[PDB]
């Protein structure tokens, strides 16, 4: 933080790679199934039942 | 206990010497260090970096 240096030794930072892509790894299976028809049921049943 | 004599003309004197040998020790210094804040303070997020 100024324009001058006097002689001795600073240490200013450490060296970082920075990241460019990005990975996602998920398992394996592409069906659907009744969460909508469970929300669409024709009756809904009591905490009981 | 061992309490010494006393009288008004007497004294007390040896005849014959030793010599021996003692050991000291004492520490210097410690052991230096360096942090760096951003590093521990904050891993990888850009916004934390912010
Ligand atoms: C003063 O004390 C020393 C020991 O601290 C005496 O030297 C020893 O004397 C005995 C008796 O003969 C020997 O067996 C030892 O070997 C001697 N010591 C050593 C290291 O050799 C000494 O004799 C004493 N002074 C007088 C005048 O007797
Ligand atoms: C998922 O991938 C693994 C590894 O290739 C394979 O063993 C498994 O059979 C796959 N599952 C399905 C449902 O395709
Ligand atoms: C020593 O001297 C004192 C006087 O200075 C005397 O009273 C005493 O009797 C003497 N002897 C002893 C053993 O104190």
């Amino acid at each position: 933080k100024s324009f001058t240096v006097e002689k001795g030794i600073y240490q200013t930072s450490n060296f970082r790679v920075q990241p460019t892509e990005s990975i996602v790894r998920f398992p394996n299976i592409t069906n659907l199934c009744p969460f909508d028809e469970v929300f669409n049921a024709t009756r809904f049943a009591s905490v009981y039942a | 206990e061992n309490s010494v004599a006393y009288s008004n003309n007497s004294i007390a004197i040896p005849t014959n010497f030793t010599i021996s040998v003692t050991t000291e020790i004492l520490p210097v210094s410690m052991t230096k260090t360096s942090v760096d804040c951003t590093m521990y303070i904050c891993g990888d997020s850009t916004e934390c970096s912010n």
